[PDB]
RNA sequence: UUUGCUCCACACAAUAUAGAUGGAUACGAAUAAGGCGUCCUUGUGGCGUCGCUGAACCAUAGCAGGCUACGAAUUGCAAUGUCAUUUUGCGUGGGGAUAAAUCAUUUGUAUACGACUUAGA
RNA sequence: GCAGUCAAGCGUUCAUAGCGACAUUGCUUUUUGAUUCUUCGAUGUCGGCUCUUCCUAUCAUACCGAAGCAGAAUUCGGUAA
RNA sequence: AGAACUGGCGAUGCGGGAUGAACCGAACGUAGAGUUAAGGUGCCGGAAUACACGCUCAUCAGACACCACAAAAGGUGUUAGUUCAUCUAGACAGCCGGACGGUGGCCAUGGAAGUCGGAAUCCGCUAAGGAGUGUGUAACAACUCACCGGCCGAAUGAACUA
RNA sequence: GGCCAGCAUCAGUUUUGGUGGCAGGAUAAAUCCAUAGGAAUGUAGCUUGCCUCGGUAAGUAUUAUAGCCUGUG
């Protein structure tokens, strides 16, 4: 008969191979990848390319990321760094709006006052054309 | 403990299409259709085929999984009630006083009253649910036959009947009078 | 950092609202709470009802007009919960609680002004998914609020009067974004993007 | 505490009748080299006619983990004194470190049985070499091929106290 | 005997602050779910896309902000370095409006006295 | 004073429908005690009459459950003051 | 009520214990700065709606020892756990089928093939079926299971601790 | 000329931070490298009903068209 409309969610789910991003830690902000699972609350990870050591960490301190790649259960630092370069994970990550807005915030914070004045100047020119055009 | 993934699987025959969103279910079929609300339970759904849904609950902890199979048997019975339907065959019991049962249209919709319950003069009536049909037998005329699609409505109506005509201040071990159910079945099987 | 803060109160917890409000209003911030009839509260319905039927029991014995004034409406239940957290027996609490104007539903003046939300009192984030909660409208009406089904006739008219404005503004801003994005490829934007705009 | 694992070798004082008194080794889980000695002289004094004064601590060392970056299924045999009676248990734990197993043991005991550190004696802690000698299901369910589960109900910690939009729990 | 009342219009003066010197910047609803854009056999729809904090968005130069289509120093190294907005008084000119209560007398549908209830050009 | 657990047995056969010793864990301050902390430069001290309120460990009244309840009449219990 | 060692109140303020002569901390000239004790950090209330591992949802929940109270016996409510075994030589559960012949094996005989009752108890057939687990006709019969087979393809029991 | 403020320079007490060097432990363990064996929550490959290029079925198979563990250095 007619198709059955159904949808609950498509979560980003912890698994052997998922990328994560740390929000609170000694190396927060830097990417990482999951190796395997300990229990419901904590896992072990290693981001070798970003300089993350091989840790065991809970899941409150991290944020699961949509992008994912493949690796076997119980992997090691070298294998992880290998597949990390294989899957173009860093470039898949820098291409999304999340990393764009992170770098946006971090460049807005790094503005000298001359640049904060430049932006006040520049925004007056674009909105002038936009008000000339929406009229 | 807390589990990980406890999932049941609901089959679906042909002629049934289940529109499910925000746990507000709609289930159609030849007999008719039936809605349902499950906002008060935390459970997922995945339409892996047009022939079965996979219902699942995560960790939960022995009080969510207890409701998982409950949900599954609600949906299974609703699909059953829109594919085939339900009937309840009730009977009467007495020795001396009959139980004159009738359907009367009062100021609103149908009511189903009984007279002469142990010689009472309270002409007691009952409201009929909106999704229910009703009839009598012909092999014998000391019965009644409820029918419909929602079992929780039909059986609740039958229970409403047999709860109001209960004997009181008398030994029920002796005065085995009233009405009762005798068969739950379908109107296509 | 605003002069007045209009706190919507849907899906919020009572005693966890009142502990941020009781501090932010003692620190000077005018806080007007609104849609207090849709508040939420922990525990079950019968439980949070008996915790009030064991409060209607506590009246003065010799003249019950001197005693605890059992207010039945949500805007006064919440005000009682805040008055407990505030030292209202001084000219500091007396001056704080005039910085607080509470209503049921949204009136016209706060219809057009932007509402906010307090995340450290939301049922959504605080209460475990699966527990039982109680709706303060249901409670107040079970203990004798006469003015619920009127608020339902006012609030839906508020909602239809606001949603059409939202659609009107949608169909004004969708093309503002076009006028910007269709003109944001000059140096004026290629230079702002290098600064983070 | 922030537990560490020690290695304590003790020795009854040299008496001239026997100036080579056979040594005794204990592998202890504790916070530091002050209470390691105390737990040694506690667990020994109930096994040998020797006190703190009638003996000397030959060696104290710290055992670090051989492969702390490797998940293990530990099995812990233990005894614990209730309010009314003493019992023995066997609890299985999944963690990377011999000492983090003890960390999550004392809490899992102080919660489920309300036994404090003074009413607990760690008897045996052992790795499991192969994944069929396990017996507990809360451990076994994490041994499935291609394990995957979500975190359905996310909550974001608010830095500021007010917000201007409903938050959403989707991850 | 518009001495007096009442407003709006500005000319000051006086008194007061439970405390502003960029903007209280508007859908609703659910959270084991939603928004936004498009298409449409307009459906509890297909596709894409977003959060992961408002750390945003809007305005933002100009004698504490000007002459015109230049001047801004010497408060001599800091001293709120004055602007908010109610309440009230005064004179001027451009207006509009012309009454009720109480005491006393009296009634008794009422009453300890007050009070209440009525009547009186 | 009030209540509960065992159940040795009574209960036409039928431990517990009701009852229930041998023992035992409790509750109360409406009994009688015990003690002497307050008051000896005085708290006016028995009962009755009048009057208001509250408590439940409910005699009656309401809906009920349970029996060695056929009906009637009764006993036990519960929500309940 | 009455004694022993020590400490304290009396003679003693201060911070804490909501308030308390005795408890915890600590003993005092008037002031300033710093750090702390005992106790606490949602608000009153000055201070983390801090972090991590778990438990509990209670129609009188529970929350600063002294201190302002609470038991015996119980609960498949839930958690974690000890002991014992069943078992892919198909248990545990459910549905389907068989449960028959020697023989009414004997006495109570007003009538019991098993059965209102009582002394008594073995074979054939077998996958397997009792001289019988109940319902019942004055009797017989007809029903059910202990006993085994078919779908079943996993584990299920029993007792106990806190 | 005296009083009240600001700044610098120093003194006493104290607080909060950034950073460098050195020593130790199993002269950290670990990661990484070399190397000998072992196993599966069985990777390829090969058997296997069909087919999404062996995708399912479940045998085989110890690194191979992924990897892991254990030990030693």
């Amino acid at each position: 008969s007619t198709d059955s409309i159904v949808k609950a969610s498509n979560w980003r789910l912890v698994e052997v191979g998922r990328v994560v991003l740390i929000k609170k830690g000694q190396s927060a902000g830097k990417l990482a990848a999951i190796v395997e699972i300990i229990d419901q609350k904590k896992v072990l990870i290693d981001g070798p390319k970003a300089g993350v050591p091989r840790q065991a960490i809970n899941l409150g301190q991290v944020v699961l990321t949509p992008l994912t790649f493949a690796l076997p259960r119980g992997a090691r630092t070298a294998t992880v760094s290998k597949k990390w370069a294989a899957a173009a994970v860093c470039e898949k990550w820098a291409a999304s709006s999340w990393a764009k807005k992170i770098a946006q915030r971090e460049r807005r914070a790094a503005l000298t006052d001359f640049e904060r004045f430049q932006v006040m100047v520049l925004r007056k020119q674009k909105r002038y054309t936009v008000k000339k055009a929406l009229a | 403990m807390k589990y990980i993934q406890t999932e049941q699987q609901i089959e679906v025959p042909e002629g049934v299409t289940v529109s499910i969103k925000s746990r507000i279910v709609k289930v159609v079929g030849p007999r008719g259709t039936l809605t349902k609300n499950l906002k008060h339970i935390d459970v997922t759904f995945t339409k892996v085929n047009n022939q079965l849904i996979k219902v699942a609950v995560h960790n939960g902890g022995r009080k969510h999984v207890a409701a998982l199979r409950t949900v599954k048997s609600l949906v299974d019975n609703m699909i059953t009630g829109v594919t085939k339907g339900y009937k309840y065959k009730m009977r009467y019991v007495y020795a001396h006083f009959p139980i004159n049962v009738n359907i009367v249209e009062k100021d609103g919709a149908k009511f189903i009253e009984v007279r002469n319950f142990l010689g009472d003069k309270k002409i007691r009536n009952v409201p009929v649910r909106d999704g229910v049909t009703i009839e009598f037998s012909t092999n014998v005329k000391d019965e009644i036959v409820l029918s419909g699609n929602s079992v929780e409505d039909v059986s609740q109506n039958a229970a409403d009947l047999q709860q109001i005509c209960r004997v009181r201040n008398k030994d029920i071990r002796k005065f085995l009078d009233g009405i009762y159910v005798s068969h739950k079945g379908f109107i296509t099987e | 950092s605003q002069p007045v803060v209009v706190i919507d109160a849907k899906d919020h917890l009572l005693g966890r609202l009142a502990s941020t409000i009781a501090k932010q209003v003692l620190n000077g911030q005018k806080i007007v709470v609104v849609r207090a009839e849709a508040l939420n509260i922990s525990g079950e319905f019968f439980r949070n009802k008996l915790k009030y039927h064991d409060f209607l029991r506590k009246a003065t014995a010799f003249n019950k007009t001197r005693g605890p004034f059992h207010f039945r409406a949500p805007s006064r239940i919440l005000y009682k919960a805040i008055r407990g957290m505030v030292s209202h027996k001084t000219a500091r609490g007396k001056a704080a609680l005039e910085r607080l104007k509470i209503f049921e539903g949204i009136p016209p003046p706060y219809d057009k002004k932007k509402r906010v939300v307090v995340p450290q009192a939301l049922r959504v984030l605080r209460l475990k998914p699966g527990r039982k909660y109680t709706t303060l409208g249901k409670l107040s009406t079970s203990v004798g609020w006469k003015y619920e089904d009127v608020v339902a006739k006012l609030e839906d008219k508020r909602k239809v009067r606001s949603a059409e404005y939202y659609a009107k503004k949608r169909a004004f801003t969708k093309k503002v974004s076009s006028a910007s994005a269709a003109a944001s490829e000059s140096d004026v934007a290629k230079q702002l993007a290098s600064f983070g705009y | 505490a922030h537990f560490k694992e020690y290695q304590v070798i003790g020795r009854r004082l040299p008496t001239e009748s026997v100036p080579e008194p056979k040594l005794f080794r204990m592998r202890i889980f504790a916070s530091n080299e002050v209470i390691a000695k105390s737990r040694y002289w506690y667990f020994l004094q109930k096994l040998h006619k020797v006190k703190k004064a009638s003996g000397e601590i030959v060696s104290i060392n710290q055992i670090n983990e051989a492969h702390p970056t490797k998940v293990k299924n530990f099995g812990v045999w233990v005894r614990y004194d209730s309010r009314s009676g003493t019992h023995n248990m066997y609890k299985e734990i999944r963690d990377v470190s011999r000492v983090a197993a003890v960390e999550t043991l004392y809490q899992d005991m102080a919660a489920r049985h309300r036994a404090r550190f003074r009413s607990i004696h760690i008897l045996k802690v052992a790795e499991i070499e192969k994944t069929a000698d396990v017996k507990r299901q809360y451990v076994k369910q994490f041994l499935t091929k291609d394990l995957k589960f979500p975190l359905p109900h996310r909550v974001q910690k608010s830095t500021k106290t007010f917000s201007y939009k409903r938050p959403s729990t989707f991850y």
